[PDB]
């Protein structure tokens, strides 16, 4: 099975290269696409070495950089411009797909913030959904006229896209502020594509579970509304220790409630029998709420870190919080449509987030269930 | 050749040599009588500083070989990476391509036609970087229903290595196999049936009569996979990741080949243990089985409410873009709205009886110590017990 | 005395005869006097008797201030309820996860903390609640189940005196945003903390302090287990735990009194005054009728009042 | 339970830049926020290092300071900008509410004599509106100086679950007594030295007052009678530190009573003649207490840092601290006879006076009532 992504706009060009660099040096692969001297399943990302990448004036900037041999701003003009050339990418897309063994899936990076990205990002889902119906689409998409822009982003991320990933520039800067004392673009995007390479871990270092995307897909999203999750990196040592500081508010680049489901991975050495007992003193010291309808629980993984590259982890966690950041997004529309052809699609697409905010905030009920 | 072939004698033991010695020597000559025929290499109180002088040598060596070219140890390490499941990478491609093939019943299953099969998994997944030596012993073995109650995998061993196994150890492996089969496909169904969802609900999304019990097949599914990817948990962290450290710590400074046959004796008394497969908790496993159909039932009465509503929407894509007989059809489509009632029926009383054999599960645990690690987690945030 | 002292380790990690010669009876003491400095040492510095006596101390005698405030902090709703409808695998949890996150976490014996929930109270669900500490077998000579159980009787008594004093405090805030029922609350907040102060500085610390230097001089194993006994029955002599129920009911009208107050009468208040003091004055007069036991008065005034 | 503390104002920025500097070298603390090598508990002050401080052109003073990596006059303009930045420090401090486990206290520095004032008398206002259940500790400093005094007592009489006094007039008599400097930077050095040592019994965790509302409830017996003083004797058994405490000569103040004392003995002091002492001090009779509720007096001890010989400190409520307050009254209606509504200082006039009466009711055998 064999992961193919895409990297659209100049936000999502950039992160994507930068995921490269780090997952090419976490990899014996030199910046020249030629496999260094000096276990690590590498097929599901690259190619016998090249990488599954479809890239769409940043392009000069990555084929000056070292690793050449490795290869307006409204949202209708980026559709529009995307609808002309539909044929000229799908033939690109469709060649690389059935170059393939078995496809899985459809990475797509992507700021929803505004420009062309958005509305290219909007049209390549539609377009997914028509032709590849039993292919996963994850979406690395990256929260910030702007408000136009990210609530149609969202209007067509919320029934196509089969998972997502936030990302917002607010809390990464303020991360920046506080503990890398900033005060830039490639400092936030060094954090960005930590996450991102530690995010796909259990795919390359292969372990007792989570051999697939939808090993890890599956056991968080319950639902098919659900599917928005958030992201959090403590090390920047006992697994006890780890998993105090990953619930900590401090550390998720967010900006009643209750959790749906939380994952850990856990790539460093540690000793794998104390793990029970941390969930148990988890348990104990009540942390962390859960739904009150459904049984959901966490679940830990461990993997191997980079031999040629310490204890490490991650936190992905399915938050009925989120929803708090749409409605920023839906004020801010409201705020815009009374200020200033048909202009219906607008409205459609607040219909159906206020749709989506409404089932977010019904989720944590005890009778979420009709 | 580890199980059989080696076998102490009670009758002719010295006097003069206490009964945990004369199993540091048994475990030194099978370590050394396996680390040629198999493996395929070849190289008082002074008393007793001798046999554990010959005891952390042979068998640290044997790791080496073991670990290196696949050599005692380096089947060891093997024998878990395919015959338990512990490679994950190579036994996930092996269920996919054995799909179309084990669906049949078993009187059409033929042995010379599924080692094509495997050999191919091998070449594609990372199995291929492996010591040829090993990968000679890897075949399959047909259990004598259909094809998902027949298939096995075997790794014979004979030779030297013989005597630490001893045709016991592969009565024991293939007794675990089986817990570790099922319990993969019974993962591997429930990441269908969410895939389907998520390709399901990118269809039938403008037929808003449908969602009201399309609901209760989504609630289901996640109360569902929770029970079977929390025990994939305890399977890793708390039956394998920990009774398997126990065995590579007592090797590592064994010796003398008999405190190493001791030593994988007891790792294949915990693991029958730490799962259910024991004598005395067959009430246990027995009460498990019911889950593992109810998870199949569902996948049967979910296909047929899920195909049932894709021809009446493929209908009435037709039966107006041929035209874009009004009085014809709202019969019918009205009977289709009176028919989901009837389906909704059905997963409001296959939830209430799934509840009902979960909930008798964990009374079940209280009954023989780390299965409390394992009440734990399914009864996480409490969703149960009240 | 000898070669058992070399078994409790074993397993865990000449003589010639002479008439008007004593060439063997000196020889035997010359290795009596190596087996047990291997043992007592073994004790000490890895698995830390003394340095053992040390972690029961912290729990049992809430020596340690920053496990408890964590601790009940977080098992509190799950102790309300009333017993036989708690699962020892939700406390249990609740523990292990009190000791890593406190200061408690630099002790190699920790993990010899166990729930036992007793059944009888002190002659339900949080009234029923007292730690069990399991041991190996050298040590179980001197700590043993019929000494533990002290251990575990001075625990109780001094578990409700800091969960009274705990809520009491805790309305503290709730009132301060009718009004008389202040100058009430300086009647049992005064009492409980000159009652701790007292318990905690000039009756088990004493005795713990001479124990310590009690155990540096010891010569025999029959006489640490002289040192030790001698020191329980004195911590149950000196406190109120050996009768003196009046404590008991006393303590009745403290933690009633706190959930009057969580109520939110005019009435009431004024009743828990002639009820609580009548029973105070109870207790110093069978305090002063004796042959410390005379210093606790000078503890609990100090102003010369309560001088009726 | 964790305590974010606050800083306003030059006086608060200085004294707490000295208070975490005394508390970063009682720790095996580096300035660069590392741990050095070379039991205590940490967890309250530090966030696992860094301080949970939320500090208010001293400010670059201290980003020039090596400890860098670590993180007008009227009360009108105190109040009136505190106002207009209600959104922006509120969100400071509400995220760094959320992230801590569960928030105990804020133990505010400021001190009442320009910006520290009024904004100080915004901030306790707002907090008991969003957090009712957070206790305010405050280390106020004593020194158009009468009103922006007077008015901040006016918040700290309702708000304020606690307050310690700390005036630069009786400092200063110390610091020329038995400092003999004639300096800010002399007098906070004994500032520094009061609040680390305040706070010793939270860091160091003992048999009992391993909470701050330990400390507070056990000292002030009503909502209203709630301003602390110090003592500090060492600038030897527990006998010559408990004399010492109870000297006028060694408070930080410029009939009368205790109302309730704790003692903090620093020292490695045997615990057996802790109770002989107060024995004694009740023979001899060196303090007075309330004559209508049980008053009594409480020791604590602790332990020195190893990193960093028997200190005291000795937390008081004295009626006698009423003879502050009234020297800030006087000058007021002085400088009221001198020169929208003016309303706000004669309400805060009538509600100061209703404190003083208090107090001189409070040493009566019949205060109840
Ligand atoms: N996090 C992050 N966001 C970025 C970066 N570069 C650009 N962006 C976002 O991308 C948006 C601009 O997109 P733009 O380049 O104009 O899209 P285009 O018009 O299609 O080229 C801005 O709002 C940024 O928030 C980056 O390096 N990191
Ligand atoms: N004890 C002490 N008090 C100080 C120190 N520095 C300033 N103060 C007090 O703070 C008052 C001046 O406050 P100010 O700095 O003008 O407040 P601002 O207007 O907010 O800057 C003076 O009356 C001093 O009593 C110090 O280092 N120590």
């Amino acid at each position: 099975r064999e992961i193919i992504t895409l990297q659209l706009g100049q936000c999502g060009n950039q992160i994507g290269f930068e995921f490269w660099k780090q997952l090419c040096a976490e990899h014996g692969i030199s910046p020249e696409g030629i496999v260094e001297e000096f276990t690590d399943r590498k097929d599901v990302f690259f190619y016998q070495y090249i990488p599954r990448a479809v890239l769409l004036r940043v392009i000069h900037s990555i084929l000056n950089s070292p690793y050449a041999k490795l290869y307006g701003n409204n949202w209708a003009s980026g559709f529009s411009q995307g609808e002309k050339i539909h044929e000229d990418i799908f033939d690109i897309i469709d060649r690389e797909a059935d170059g393939s063994d078995s496809l899985e899936g459809f990475v797509l990076c992507h700021s929803i913030a505004g420009g062309t990205g958005s509305g290219l990002g909007s049209y390549l889902l539609e377009r997914l959904n028509d032709r590849y119906p039993k292919k996963l689409v994850q979406t690395y998409s990256v929260f910030p006229v702007q408000p136009y822009n990210s609530l149609l982003t969202l209007k067509r991320l919320t029934q196509n896209a089969d998972c997502l990933v936030v990302l917002d520039n607010t809390a990464l800067n303020r991360i920046a502020t506080d503990r890398l004392h900033i005060q830039s673009f490639s400092q936030i995007n060094q954090l960005v594509s930590t996450i991102m390479s530690a995010s796909t871990t259990t795919l390359r270092y292969p372990g007792y579970m989570n051999n697939d995307l939808i090993g890890l897909i599956a056991s968080l999203i319950p639902t098919p509304r659900l599917h928005f999750l958030m992201t959090g990196y403590t090390p920047l040592t006992t697994v006890l220790d780890v998993m105090r500081r990953l619930l900590q508010p401090k550390n998720v680049m967010v900006s009643n409630h209750c959790y749906i489901a939380i994952l850990n991975i856990i790539q460093g050495e540690v000793d794998p029998t104390q793990v029970h007992k941390s969930l148990q003193r988890i348990r104990e010291r009540k942390l962390a709420n859960f739904i009150p309808w459904g049984p959901a629980s966490i679940q830990v993984a461990l993997s191997r870190k980079s031999p040629y590259l310490r204890v490490s982890g991650l936190m992905m966690a399915n938050h009925t919080s989120i929803s708090s950041l749409f409605e920023r997004t839906c004020r801010q529309y409201d705020k815009l449509r009374k200020r200033e052809d048909n202009f219906d699609e607008m409205d459609t697409s607040r219909e159906i987030v206020q749709q989506l905010i409404d089932e977010y905030h019904a989720a944590t009920r005890p009778d979420y269930i009709s | 050749l580890w199980h059989d072939k080696y076998t102490l004698r009670k009758s002719m033991i010295p006097s003069f040599m206490t009964m945990d010695q004369s199993r540091k020597v048994l475990l030194i000559g099978k370590s050394i009588n396996f680390l040629h025929q198999v493996c395929h290499d070849q190289t008082e109180n002074a008393f007793q500083g001798k046999i554990d002088a010959a005891y952390f040598e042979t068998s640290k060596y044997l790791l080496d070989v073991l670990n290196k070219k696949y050599s005692l140890l380096d089947h060891m390490q093997a024998m878990r990476r395919y015959l338990l499941l512990g490679q994950g990478d190579f036994i996930r491609h092996l269920m996919d391509l054995l799909k179309p093939e084990l669906v049949r019943p078993a009187t059409t299953l033929y042995q010379h036609n599924l080692t094509g099969i495997l050999e191919t998994a091998v070449r594609a997944t990372n199995a291929q970087f492996d010591s040829p030596e090993i990968l000679r012993r890897l075949d399959v073995r047909l259990l004598e229903d259909t094809g998902w109650d027949v298939f096995s995998l075997d790794y014979h061993v004979d030779g030297p290595i013989a005597t630490v196994f001893t045709r016991e150890c592969m009565s024991h492996y293939l007794r675990v196999f089986n817990f570790l089969w099922r319990a993969k496909r019974m993962e591997y169904i429930l990441t269908d049936i969410r895939k389907g969802h998520m390709c399901n609900a990118k269809l039938l999304r403008n037929m808003p009569e449908f969602s009201g019990v399309l609901h209760q097949c989504h609630i289901l599914a996640s109360e569902m996979v929770h029970f079977i990817h929390q025990m994939q948990y305890y399977i890793t962290f708390e039956v394998l990741e920990c009774s398997w450290d126990e065995l590579w710590n007592k090797v590592q400074q064994a010796q003398d080949l008999d405190h190493i046959i001791a030593a994988h004796e007891v790792f294949l008394d915990t693991i029958i243990s730490r799962c259910l497969l024991d004598s005395d908790s067959r009430a246990l496993l027995n009460q498990l089985r019911a889950v593992f159909d109810q998870i199949i039932e569902l996948q049967n009465a979910q296909d047929a409410i899920y195909r049932a509503a894709l021809e009446e929407l493929q209908r009435r894509l037709q039966f107006e873009e041929k035209k874009k007989e009004e009085e014809e059809e709202n019969k019918r489509i009205g009977e289709f709205k009176e028919s989901i009632p009837k389906m909704c029926s059905q997963l409001r009383i296959l939830t209430h009886f799934y509840q009902g054999i979960v909930q008798q599960f964990l009374v079940l645990l209280t009954t023989d110590e780390s299965l409390r690690f394992l009440s734990f987690r399914l009864d996480f945030n409490e969703h149960y017990k009240a | 005395s000898t070669g058992k002292y070399l078994n409790v380790v074993r397993e865990c990690g000449e003589i010639i005869y002479t008439l008007k010669e004593r060439a063997y009876v000196e020889q035997i003491e010359k290795a009596f006097n190596y087996a047990s400095k291997v043992l007592l040492d073994f004790l000490m510095e890895e698995k830390e008797l003394v340095a053992h006596l040390r972690s029961i101390k912290r729990y049992f005698l809430m020596d340690q201030g920053d496990f408890f405030v964590h601790f009940m902090d977080l098992a509190e709703e799950e102790l309300r309820k009333p017993v036989e409808d708690i699962t020892p695998p939700r406390l249990e949890a609740l523990l292990e996860l009190a000791l890593r996150m406190s200061t408690a976490n630099t002790d190699p014996f920790k993990d010899d903390l166990k729930i036992d929930l007793m059944p009888h109270d002190l002659i339900s669900g949080l009234e029923a609640f007292s730690f069990d500490y399991i041991v190996k077998w050298p040590l179980s000579l001197i700590i043993n189940r019929k000494a533990l159980t002290r251990y575990q009787m001075l625990f109780r008594h001094m578990f409700y005196c800091k969960h009274v004093e705990r809520q009491l405090c805790s309305v503290w805030i709730s009132n301060k945003t009718f009004a008389g029922a202040f100058t009430l609350r300086q009647r049992m907040l005064n009492f409980v903390q000159n009652i701790q102060y007292y318990m905690m500085f000039e009756v088990m610390e004493p005795t713990w302090h001479i124990l310590e230097k009690n155990l540096k001089s010891a010569s025999n194993i029959d006489d640490v287990l002289g040192h030790h006994t001698g020191f329980l029955d004195t911590c149950l002599k000196d406190c109120m735990l050996t009768l003196l129920k009046v404590f008991s009911k006393l303590m009745s009208v403290c933690v009633m009194f706190t959930n009057c107050m969580q109520k939110f009468f005019e009435a009431t208040i004024n009743k828990f005054d002639k009820n609580f003091s009548a029973h105070l004055l109870d207790l110093l007069a069978r305090l002063s009728i004796y042959s410390g036991m005379a210093s606790v008065i000078s503890r609990l005034d100090f102003n010369g009042f309560y001088t009726e």
